[PDB]
RNA sequence: AAAUUGUUGAAAGGGAAGGGCAUUUGAUCAGACAUGGUGUUUUGUAUU
RNA sequence: AUACUGCCAGCUGGGACUGAGGACUGCGACGUAAGUCAAGGAUGCUGGCAUAAUGGUUAUAUGCCGCCCGUCUUGAAACAC
RNA sequence: CCUGAAAAUGGAUGGCGCUCAAGCGUGUUACCUAUACUCUACCGUCAGGGUUGAUAUGAUGCCCUGACGAGUAGGCAGGCGUGGAGGUCAGUGACGAAGCCUAGACCGUAAGGUCGGGUCGAACGGCCUCUAGUGCAGAUCUUGGUGGUAGUAGCAAAUAUU
RNA sequence: UUGGCGGAAAGGCCUUGGGUGCUUGCUGGCGAAUUGCAAUGUCAUUUUGCGUGGGGAUAAAUCAUUUGUAUACGACUUAGA
């Protein structure tokens, strides 16, 4: 054979991790990110669309909406590093925002077995989006051209330099 | 998939081939150090093939580990599987090339019963 | 930045323009150079003619058909200057010279398109006033280029057509300005002015 | 094997300039062709769809002689015989078909994009 | 609009190199519109993509992407240094890369 | 067996070829996922 | 006053590379004080894939680089053997 | 700066080219990049140390710490292979040993080891030691075999054949 | 569809008129979701092949023979229903 009998024996117990000292602390967003601020979504299926920033969510996300009746962006969350803050501000008072958070944005992800070789929204979500968009529109109409601006998708023209540009 | 170890880093995954083994058929690829007085490889000129050095040595925490993290152990029978019986996460069995077909299926069955991983559970089997 | 950049070679110093264009071609820019007969080189005509004669003296002794090929057209002179500054023996340099195009006068694909200049290569900006300079067409004729008269004739024809076009453009511009004078100075013009435009 | 052989007008048909007329080789090859045709007839083949599917001549053991050179020297005088083999086959149409399935692997974003394009474009 | 682009254009100039030795691990990128380091500072840390097309379809697309990031500024002329998860193929000297506006700090 | 050669197949081939670093493309291939474990929809009706 | 210089155990931002170690022990900080911490080495949240996608090998292409080994020799790619 | 200033293949501030320079002299910064320096990981070497639990681990074990690493001629060390020998694996094998082929996989910095597939048909290997006719790229090395040259030089003296 | 212009590499630029689509010049109604917090998230061609339906016209070159204004051989003047 290879060996008769090993006099020296190793151990298979899975070592416990040391007591790490990384205590999480709340995120500090940039000053330009305040609720009721127009944001250009830089990525996703809604890239370049101008939405309204509503609330800072628990998992470092940003609760935004189009409004849906304006540009078609539903009540979603987006990453704060994939939007551009814009100087345009829309008042947020009169709009309820405490309802939505990470538990509201649940998915119940489909199984690994269910393969989409060939291959709907919840009534509560559509209703609360209707209410939130109604309040947002009621406030938005007080500023001219805001609805048209929020419907228009942002884009980079030829000769547009982002490092000199202001939003 | 096994005991907590650093990723297996291969500092030099390329084979160290002898100088001019491509130039001449009589020069085999087995590495030999150039002892020539004017040798560019021995003098380590820019653009020439690298030579094996101790600095290429693998991390001692991952040396001899398979891609799966086990250590290969050549076996020839169930008695050879016995020494691995209780170290399933650290060693894997490799049935010797000259084991006959029936003894190979015997070893494979015992390793399957005992949870031991075999690196070649496909030899002498229909494909 | 642009698909193709077309440079009016008139009034440009050949070496500065060739350095600029070589850098652009290696950076990935397609470039067309026109009016290569109107390119400039600093120094007197006799000086640069002697320089070209020193160039001509060099040829492979045992077979002149192997030696340096001394091209005579101003466009080919500029191309040689630029090939000197591109590493033309590698595939990257071959691709850069494939991106470059240079002509005498302005052929039909480009007399209808905008032509740019390179201020860091323009003689009027770069040369100190009073310094002598040569014109590549004159030098090329002196060293054996056979089409200075044809190029000048076609250039006069193209210039006549382009001057007619410019007169038509000025007429259209004056008419639109005079007709939109009324629509101007309106409320929308006031808002655009107060908001910058 | 044509270095320093002469040119001919009959190489133009094949795009070359160097061609020759190896009478002995041609006789051997057509004798073997007749043998193969007889075998195909014995096996019951078309004999008109037959085409030379395989042909292969390689070197055989050399037959040795000697030649005599100035200042009392001996050199080799070698024949270069050939093993010739060939196979004639019945010509056939495009037999190979049924290409691969090419089962696709897509992500969630790709699946959603495909669903949206299906919904929008008919 | 007919313009949908959400990125800045850039050119992959070459590798990081001395006169006679290059380093394929670090590429040099010229962001089109930038001519000074003080203006290149905006693009520090932004993502870069080299998007090419291959005739063979892999995961439902014939388009392949290699991702990277702007690490620092290079020189006096607005060129920056970029690093990619895979080194750029070196056939792409003077090819077009997409400098996205994320991760954003505006 | 090798040198050397034929055929077939695949690639490259603007005055050599071969090599190193690095990626890309084509080809090819190894490496967790039923498995000691989470508890119930007991499939091919001591066991999952 | 400003400039120039020196200092700050001054403040506020944008980037990049790294995350070795693996129960505790130590030195410290925090309203001193039950406890928490950025204090003797990265954790937390999330997503897609789970397959040649990453990776390995191989052939090519591209950027840069790369003279033919052995030998005698102060000196060899040598028009030295 | 110019004259002085003439050598033989065509020709070299490296080349293109450059003229308020991309020249010369001198100041000021910014920037580029060595196998150098700083910090980090990993390898080895050396050094200094710690460690007697009845426990399940052979104390040249398990650890902590720091500094180092160019190399011909040369010295020493630790190892990898080959033939044969003593022990042992009550080792592998006609249900296929050895050998060979395989831009297949794994392991080792490497010498190399292990395995998948094809071919083959009778022996062979791991480990602890012993032993040597023990490792090749060269020696105008030896013997055998084979090439390019190359379907090439050539097969033309002595009258001549039909 | 109409009238021109453009030979430098024109192969493009103007122009009369009849249809049809849109128009963000101003004001509306409806849809967007779920690609789940980003993944270029596939929208431009350069060629080729295989077919479909609407037209259009039904050759030569080489070998072999000949020639000798030609010729080492190829190649070349030539002729040949």
């Amino acid at each position: 054979t290879a060996q008769q009998a090993p006099k020296w024996y190793p151990s298979e117990d899975v070592a416990a991790p040391k007591k790490t000292r990384k205590a999480v602390r709340p995120q500090k967003l940039r000053a330009s990110l305040v609720p009721g601020t127009v944001l250009i979504l830089l990525a996703g299926r809604f890239r370049g669309k101008r939405v309204v920033y509503l609330k800072h969510l628990e998992d470092n996300t940003l609760l935004v909406t189009g409004p849906f009746k304006v540009n078609g962006v539903p009540l979603r969350r987006v990453n704060a590093r994939y939007v551009i803050a814009t100087s345009t501000k829309v008042s947020v008072e009169g709009v309820n925002v405490e309802k939505f958070n990470v538990e509201y944005f649940a998915k119940e992800k489909l199984t690994k077995k269910e393969k989409k070789e060939a291959n709907e929204i919840k009534t509560e979500r559509v209703e609360d989006q209707k209410v939130v968009d109604k309040a947002l529109l009621a406030e938005i109409k007080k500023t001219p051209l805001l609805k048209q601006y929020l419907s228009a998708s942002f884009s980079l023209k030829n000769g547009d330099k982002p490092h000199l540009l202001k939003f | 998939a096994s005991l907590p170890h650093p990723k297996i880093v291969k500092k030099h995954t390329k084979k160290f081939k002898r100088h001019h083994s491509d130039r001449y058929h009589r020069v085999a690829e087995n590495w030999r150090k150039q002892k020539g007085i004017d040798s560019v490889v021995r003098r380590r000129f820019r653009g020439n093939i690298s030579q094996p050095k101790i600095g290429y040595g693998s991390n001692k925490k991952t040396k001899f580990l398979s891609p799966s993290g086990h250590k290969t152990f050549l076996v020839a029978n169930v008695k050879d599987l016995e020494t691995l019986t209780m170290h399933t996460k650290t060693y894997a069995a490799e049935i010797a090339h000259n084991i006959s077909a029936k003894n190979r299926v015997v070893i494979l069955a015992r390793a399957k019963a005992l949870g031991i991983k075999v690196t070649n559970p496909k030899g002498r089997l229909a494909l | 930045v642009e698909p193709v950049v077309v440079i009016d070679g008139k009034g440009h110093l050949v070496g500065r323009l060739a350095s600029v264009v070589a850098k652009q071609l290696l950076n990935g820019q397609k470039i067309v150079v026109v009016r290569a007969e109107e390119l400039n080189i600093s120094g007197e005509f006799f000086r640069n003619k002697l320089k070209y004669h020193d160039f001509l003296r060099k040829a492979t002794a045992f077979n002149k058909t192997r030696g340096p090929f001394h091209f005579r057209a101003p466009s080919r002179i500029f191309y040689k200057a630029l090939r000197g500054m591109v590493s033309h023996k590698t595939a990257r340099g071959k691709a850069a010279l494939e991106r470059l195009k240079v002509f005498e006068g302005i052929p039909p694909p480009y007399d209808k398109k905008k032509r740019v200049v390179v201020p860091q290569a323009l003689r009027v900006l770069r040369l100190k006033p009073g310094r002598k300079y040569t014109t590549l067409g004159k030098l090329s004729t002196s060293v054996g280029w056979k089409y200075e008269d044809v190029v000048a004739k076609l250039e006069a024809k193209r210039k006549v057509s382009s001057a007619e076009y410019y007169a038509k453009k000025r007429a259209f511009t004056k008419k639109v300005a005079s007709a939109n004078a009324t629509a101007a100075e309106s409320d929308v013009a006031k808002q655009l002015a107060a908001l910058g435009y | 094997f044509n270095s320093s052989i002469g040119r001919t007008a009959q190489g133009k048909e094949f795009g070359v300039t160097k061609a020759r007329w190896p009478a002995k080789s041609v006789k051997f090859v057509q004798g073997l062709l007749q043998n193969a045709a007889a075998n195909a007839e014995a096996k019951g083949l078309d004999a008109t769809k037959l085409y030379v599917s395989h042909i292969q001549v390689n070197q055989a053991p050399k037959q040795r002689r000697r030649t005599y050179r100035a200042h009392g020297r001996i050199n080799k005088y070698e024949s270069s015989p050939s093993h010739i083999e060939l196979v004639v086959t019945e010509k056939e149409e495009a037999v190979a078909k049924a290409a691969e399935k090419k089962v696709v692997r897509l992500t969630s974003r790709q699946r959603g994009r495909i669903a949206a394009q299906k919904r929008i474009a008919a | 609009a007919e313009s949908h682009r959400l990125y800045v254009k850039g050119k992959h100039l070459s590798y990081q190199r001395s006169k006679r030795v290059n380093n394929p691990n670090v590429s040099l990128i010229k962001i089109e519109g930038v001519a000074t380091p003080q203006d290149a500072q905006f693009y520090l840390g932004k993502r870069i993509a080299y998007v090419y097309r291959a005739s063979k379809e892999v995961r439902g697309s014939k388009i392949r992407v290699m991702w990277g990031k702007v690490t620092r500024t290079h020189g006096n002329s607005g060129v920056v240094r970029a690093t990619f998860r895979n080194n750029l193929p070196a056939k792409t000297f003077g090819a077009s890369v997409r400098i996205f506006l994320y991760p954003s700090n505006i």
